[PDB]
């Protein structure tokens, strides 16, 4: 585990000692690797920057440059945390707590998302030690990648107004059913802006010279549309692909460079990496020993290493 | 058998053993007489072929996403946040459910004068006695028992079918409801009709009748009682179903 | 001192006799009391009254009525066979 | 927590016979304090 | 049937105390409850004078 | 304390459980009262003799 | 968008005062109400012919 | 019709079924026309109507001409006519006399 | 340590294993019966079908394709009509008498003499089991009478034999550490620590025809509270067929009386057009 | 309870819904049961045994030997009202063991031996301490 | 380690037994990690996801989903595999069977699809119980990322026709990708759905960005720094592509999530992450086809 | 006869079928029971409305 401890610094509200008991299996973001550390850098008051608190995109950027840690065992003197970034060498598969409305799967990669849900705030309050605690919500990673694209684009609509007030909310989610509504309260600009720029600048490099030949086959896409099932379902209705349909540009130097093969490389370099440069890295994977295929809300799932 | 995990050590213990029938004749019959309750509420649910995607769509786009969302618009089985290339159809789970699991109703076109006296009876959907039991042991017989409509129907003996739009090869149940073509079957919803219209599964299927009835306290079902609207069976968690049909 | 019935046995020398609490007040608890105070006579206890265990019934297999249909017998190393299987006449 | 939990440490000091047995979790909304036997507990030692 | 072999009558002149009280028109909070989360434009032919 | 039954194959392996629940006394206090009229006390005291 | 027997609820224009103009300046959609005058104003899925 | 009277209630059936024995009626029998319940302390009624959110139909019919046929059970009662319609009982009170 | 507290919490690990070792060693004997409920029901045909199957074989034999048909055409009628007979006719009596007695001997005796028999306290050997659920056994016994209920004999032969099971009591402790010297010796002093602070076994032996069975129900004893579905419950899956929107043939368009299903006099009588509705 | 107890066996959303529709029709059926088809002598008998056999026996107490009638113990209470018990006496169960009962007298515990010291110096006061307190000095030598 | 057992089913032949003797040291995928498993969780028939046989996409969904296991010792009535994904890093040495490239002393080899090589090679079938064990191919990280982008590039020229992409030298050897005679006609119909995924994620985004960035910067730190590192790159791509192609905000930002939702799918689909490492001891540092190699647990 | 009941009225459409009645039902026309839910933290009032 390469054991790391966090002590109980000063005093105890006597029911709130039991509040630390039911947080077993949650995640602490501690911005270090320590053998002992105070509880002051733990809470959300440390997540608050100079003067201002981060938004749910800034908390992504706040959870960027800190280190997650697993609650292992809860003492009245200390709390032993295992440093996820290094000390994931656990054949004992140190256990986590699922605090999420989604019943997951077996075999999901699990990445951490700030509490942004309408009813799972994960707000526990300490008044003897005046601190506020937001636990991250562990979620499956495609469902995690369906969230971060919404919240930045919702902040993309925070730059430009123009349109009438009835906008698509980006606030109805879909997992097999299960209509989810999240919170849209505040959108800090710099958390939107720096997230928007890497969405711009990576999509710059992901276009290359041999990429341009693929753009010719855009009318070839709709030729498969009215003659099969798979393509017509692949072609989305709310897509620009159905909108843009309504050429080599020769410039041929040398022609032994494999121009089409080189196109799919650098496209995958930056447009292939769009979930992980915006959000947190997944290192938690669902692995139950008993053959249980799903893990209930509130359960203690065994946790294995990087996916 | 030991295995060391997080926390402490974790001993697992197993004892290998076997059995045998040890009876030359039949032993141990099992009757079935009392019912607690139906699991399903016996029906009234449309089938949605937009759950599947194998069918080649319309070519005009103005008819394509007009007729698509004309049906899907509010169905109890209606794919919202629509069909990913990789993923699931995401059946809309509603908030509360009362009577139990749902049954699924599927449809086969029939002519209007296919007389009702063929019904009121244990008669079959595809208009033909379709089982592999009924044949005369020729081993090329059950394609001709299912399709040779120069012959008759063993179920209704004075005729060949009851529905020409069900029975024959490429008789439109044969395109929709045969899993070898599977325009559907990308859908997680269990089709009730896959037991019929499947020449591959009833391709002789087994024929020794004596062994056949002991498997009717066996043969894990097509259905699973674990979902809100019933799904085709995930490969884990077998159920030892009875299922005579 | 806090538990007053404990101090009914002093078991040690009250010995210095200097002006208490005009010193450092380093005490975690101390009460500068006159001749009497009502809290001296309070008696309280939170008591423990009950603990019960159920029997875990170890039920052997050669008890129940379904022992009749089976003739179980010891054979080790059945993991080592691919066939030990039974052949019978009629 | 522990002033209910000492009762389970006092249940570790047993005298009390429980007569009839059904599933406990069906009456989860009945007790004042519930603990769950899961083969082990690192606290009870 | 009442608490006997009685038979009673609930003819719809019974409705005079329920609905005719002047709260039937009182729908100010309903439009105040729906007008947030505003609607998209819905091609108003017959909504406009 | 609950027993278990060892299954096999696709169903997961089991492990024994324990419960340890704790319950709390509630305190009721029920009441009776009675009276003596004013004429009776000095009779019981020995005054009016 | 149907709530009451004596009224109607229809997605109209945002702010435009009714006795004026030729084409409404279609901006945001704000829903509004109106009074149903007679018993005949109710829709014919709620009354057979 | 108060969703808050739904929202304030929980859902685990370990605890739910025992208040069906002893719950508070909103009605009191202690007045001539029945009233909204005063703070006259409690009732301890049975009242299954809250826990199931239900109501029961009784023997009623649009005309007496159906109600005469409604006697001696649902064996032969005219369930409907031209525009006239009957609702046979469905209740815990079925089978009973009053 | 030299503290008794060190010895006292050393006790509370021993009184943790001493409840756990009986739990897993119990779980095999519980698991032994659960296999028998699988391996019987895996070879159990449903008895609405075998009562004609034997009387098909109550001939010479026939494979001449005619008897194969007349086997099936009677087999489907016995299942379509009498499958759920108890409960289908529970109002009757002296048919449930006849229903059991064929079910008592629809099967045939195996190639088996046990050499260790279960008695009946007089002399009578037992030749059947008849496992039933708890709910069915209640209303069956009080209406369909009834016997002396004590099994005089049930021998502890070489069938379970926990003397071979005592290895993993010691060897699992030996697989880890020096707990092997303890874990067998502790079981001696655990007999009064965990518990409290060829023989007769009770059963129920109904005799029907000229036979005798151990009519005994489970799940009140050895399936309860373990989160296990009781294996004598299950699913019959039956597909259903409803013709929808079809049309009356040319012969059956009558009314069976003059004045019936008649509308109010200014109304079209909608029963005269092809139906699309359906009711169930 | 009588269906509700059946789902507490064998160990789930479909099991939740299939309960409740089954439950509300069973409530509409099997209630006010004595006045409904009380002519059926047979129906009351099996209805009485589900009154007799539905609840869960808790951990038995050895002390109060509340047995009566020459040695068979007493395992139920069944307090009813007046007219029902007479009607239950009159026709349905005219089934009488005796009219004779052997109850017991009170039990008690008073803070005597060390319970005093554990209450006025310590806080925790163990019921039947000394039988536990000796055996806490007995188990460690086994 | 924590060795897991896969149960051999009933009666197989001696060539079916010898088929189990030609697989000692292969790679096996399994859904759950139960200590006793069956063969029904192993076979290619256990990869059905929509009622049909999976493609190389439908395998690579599961090949990134379920769990690798490597059979150390083969058995009657059991299959012993010490699985990779359990255990601490760089412990529990296991042994693999090489396929035609080297697998040098390092490389961190990756499990991937069979039909990128000979399709009915390593599709070993059991004859008695009639199931199919299509073992994945352990390729090292540079070449595994190389060949995956070539055939889908070859699928483009096979899509809508009118150099030769298939030579692809290794360090020493000349690796014949083309197994012509019957495979390549089955290649472009078994990567059939997959080529559409590499295309549609390009046609959507590029035609989305050219109506995103002109709709951006005027609807300012990201504004001037948009083409700061993209001077004569993005404006040149605005000069080249927007001219020889065609040219709406509320469907646009709705399409923004949907494309990038598909993008997050493909990163989990593609790029073939390393799972196990070759870093042996006292070897010749160079493995040949058909020879064992000591393989250690974690990248 | 005893204490009086109080009949309240609710505006319903005339072509809401009698088949919904002669059956234990809500007066509102939609099920609203919290016991019908499945603990999703949104299967409260969004069941009812």
């Amino acid at each position: 585990c390469f054991e790391a401890d966090i002590a109980i610094p000063s005093g105890i509200s006597r029911p709130d000692a039991a509040a630390l008991q039911r947080c077993e299996g949650r995640v602490v973001f501690l911005p270090t690797i320590r053998r002992q550390l105070a509880l002051a850098d733990v809470a959300h008051e440390s997540f608050v920057s100079g003067g201002v608190s981060p938004d749910t995109l800034g908390l992504l950027l706040a959870y960027r440059r800190r280190f997650p840690a697993v609650i292992t065992r809860v003492l009245p003197t200390r709390i032993v945390a295992c440093p996820v970034d290094l000390g994931l060498t656990h054949a004992g598969t140190v256990n986590l707590r699922n605090t999420s409305p989604v019943d997951l799967c077996n075999g999901d990669p699990v990445s951490l998302v700030p509490p942004v849900f309408e009813g799972q705030a994960t707000d526990v309050r300490l008044e003897s030690l005046d601190l506020t605690l937001r636990f991250p919500v562990p979620l499956p990673t495609p469902l995690a990648r369906e969230i971060v694209a919404r919240l930045v684009a919702r902040g993309i609509r925070d730059l430009n107004p123009r349109t009438p007030g009835e906008l698509p909310d980006l606030n109805v989610l879909y997992y097999n059913g299960a209509r989810l509504s999240l919170v849209a309260d505040v959108q800090q600009l710099a958390s939107v802006n720096t997230e928007l720029r890497s969405l711009v600048l990576n999509m710059v490099y992901s276009i290359t010279e041999g990429t341009t030949l693929i753009l010719t086959l855009i009318p070839r896409l709709l030729a498969l549309s009215a003659q099969d099932g798979y393509v017509n379902a692949l072609l989305q209705m709310q897509s620009v692909t159905r909108e843009a349909a309504q050429a080599p540009m020769l410039m041929q130097d040398g022609e032994r460079r494999l121009p089409l093969y080189e196109a799919l490389v650098a496209w995958l370099a930056h447009a292939g990496q769009l979930g992980d440069i915006l959000a947190l890295a997944p290192a938690v994977r669902v692995c139950t020993f008993d053959g249980a295929a799903v893990v209930q809300s509130g359960d203690m799932a065994p946790v294995i290493r990087y996916p | 058998a030991r295995h060391e995990t997080g926390g402490g050590v974790n001993f697992t213990l197993t004892q290998p053993r076997g059995n045998v029938d040890l009876g030359v004749g039949y032993t141990a019959v099992a009757a079935t007489g009392t019912v607690r309750n139906p699991v399903t509420d016996m029906g009234n649910l449309p089938q949605n072929f937009y759950l599947g995607r194998g069918a080649p769509p319309l070519l005009d786009n103005a008819a394509a996403v007009y007729l698509r969302n004309a049906v899907v618009a509010g169905n109890r089985l209606g794919p919202a946040q629509p069909l990913p290339v990789f993923g699931c159809a995401q059946v809309p789970r509603r908030a509360g459910m009362d009577h139990g699991q749902d049954a699924v109703c599927e449809f086969i076109a029939t002519p209007v004068a296919t007389d009702i006296n063929y019904f009121r009876r244990p008669c079959n959907p595809r208009g033909r006695a379709a089982g592999g039991v009924y044949a005369g042991d020729k081993e090329g017989d059950v394609i001709a028992l299912m399709y040779d409509h120069g012959q008759s129907d063993p179920a209704r003996p004075f005729a060949a079918t009851a529905n020409p739009w069900a029975s024959q090869r490429f008789s439109y149940g044969d395109l929709l409801y045969n899993g070898a073509y599977h325009l559907n079957g990308a859908s997680p919803v269990l089709s009730p009709c896959f037991k019929f219209f499947t020449a591959a599964d009833i391709t002789a299927k087994h024929r020794c009748l004596e062994r056949l009835i002991v498997e009717t306290g066996s043969a894990v079902s097509t259905a699973t009682a674990a979902s809100d609207v019933q799904f085709k069976r995930p490969p884990g968690c077998r159920e030892l179903v009875e299922d005579p049909c | 001192g806090y538990r007053y019935a404990a101090a009914i046995l002093p078991t040690g020398s009250i010995l210095s006799t200097i002006e208490v609490a005009s010193h450092r007040r380093l005490f975690d608890f101390f009460a500068a009391v006159r001749s009497d105070e009502n809290s001296l006579y309070d008696v309280e206890f939170d008591a423990l009254l009950g603990s019960y265990c159920n029997t875990l019934s170890l039920v052997r297999f050669l008890e129940l009525g379904l022992s009749v249909a089976c003739v179980c017998t010891k054979f080790p190393e059945l993991a080592y066979m691919n066939e030990g299987r039974v052949q019978f006449e009629v | 927590r522990d002033p209910p939990g000492y009762r389970y440490a006092a249940a570790i000091l047993p005298t009390g016979s429980i007569l009839s047995t059904i599933e406990v979790a069906s009456h989860r909304r009945l007790f004042d304090f519930f603990a769950a036997v899961r083969s082990d507990e690192n606290s009870l030692y | 049937w009442g608490k006997d072999h009685q038979v009673l009558r609930l003819s719809m002149e019974n409705a005079v105390g329920t609905v005719c009280h002047p709260s039937l028109m009182n729908i100010d909070a309903a439009v105040g409850g729906v007008n947030h989360d505003p609607v998209e434009a819905a091609n108003p032919y017959g909504a406009y004078v | 304390h609950q027993p278990l039954i060892a299954r096999d194959g696709p169903h997961p392996v089991e492990q024994p459980v324990h419960n340890y629940m704790t319950k709390v006394i509630d305190r009721r206090a029920l009441n009776a009262a009675f009276s003596l009229a004013t004429e009776a006390i000095a009779l019981l005291t020995g005054e009016a003799l | 968008l149907e709530l009451h027997p004596a009224f109607d609820f229809f997605a109209g224009v945002a702010d435009v005062e009714l006795p004026g103009g030729e084409v409404p300046p279609a901006g945001p959609g704000a829903i509004q109400a109106t009074w149903r005058v007679v018993n005949g104003n109710l829709p014919l899925a709620l009354c057979p012919v | 019709f108060t969703a808050a009277d739904i929202t304030a209630k929980h859902r685990c059936l370990e605890r739910l079924i025992v208040e069906t024995g002893s719950a508070v009626s909103t009605a009191t029998a202690a007045s001539d026309v029945q009233f909204k319940r005063p703070p006259g302390c409690r009732e301890l009624v049975e009242d299954p109507c809250g826990l199931f959110q239900e109501a029961y139909p009784i023997t009623c019919a649009s005309d007496p001409a159906l109600l005469r046929s409604a006697r001696d059970g649902e064996a032969h009662a005219r369930e409907t006519h031209f525009t006239q319609y009957l609702i046979y009982d469905a209740s815990p009170l079925k089978g009973l006399s009053l | 340590d030299g503290t008794g507290i060190s010895l006292h919490r050393q006790l509370r690990a021993i009184q943790q294993l001493a409840r756990n070792v009986q739990a897993v060693l119990g779980a095999f004997e519980r698991g032994t019966a659960d296999q028998m409920l699988h391996v019987l029901l895996e070879k159990a045909p449903p008895l609405a079908l075998l009562l004609p199957m034997q009387r098909y074989l109550d001939n010479g034999r026939l494979a001449t394709r005619v008897a194969r048909a007349t086997l099936v055409a009677e087999l489907k009628r016995s299942f379509c009509d009498t499958s759920f007979f108890l409960g289908k006719a529970g109002h009757r009596r002296e048919a449930i008498e006849a229903w059991l007695v064929d079910l008592t001997t629809a099967t045939q005796p195996s190639v088996a003499v046990p050499r260790l028999t279960h008695a009946d306290t007089r002399g009578r050997p037992v030749d059947g089991v008849l496992v039933t659920t708890a709910a069915i056994k209640q209303r069956l016994l009080q209406s369909f009478l009834k016997v002396e209920d004590t099994e005089a004999d049930v021998p502890v032969t070489y069938g379970e034999m926990v003397l071979n099971g005592a290895n993993l009591v010691t060897a699992l402790v030996m697989g880890k550490a020096v707990r092997s010297l303890d874990d067998v010796g502790r079981h001696l002093l655990d007999m009064q620590e965990e518990q409290l602070e060829t023989t007769r076994v009770r059963a129920d032996l109904v005799a029907i025809g000229d036979r005798l069975v151990f009519l005994e129900a489970l799940e009140r004893r050895i399936y309860a509270a373990t989160n296990v579905p009781y294996p004598l419950v299950g699913a019959m899956d039956l597909t259903f067929v409803l013709p929808l929107g079809l049309f009356n043939p040319a012969m059956e368009r009558f009314a069976a009386h003059a004045g019936d299903l008649v509308p109010a006099p200014g109304h079209p009588e909608p029963r005269a057009f092809p139906p699309r509705q359906l009711f169930f």
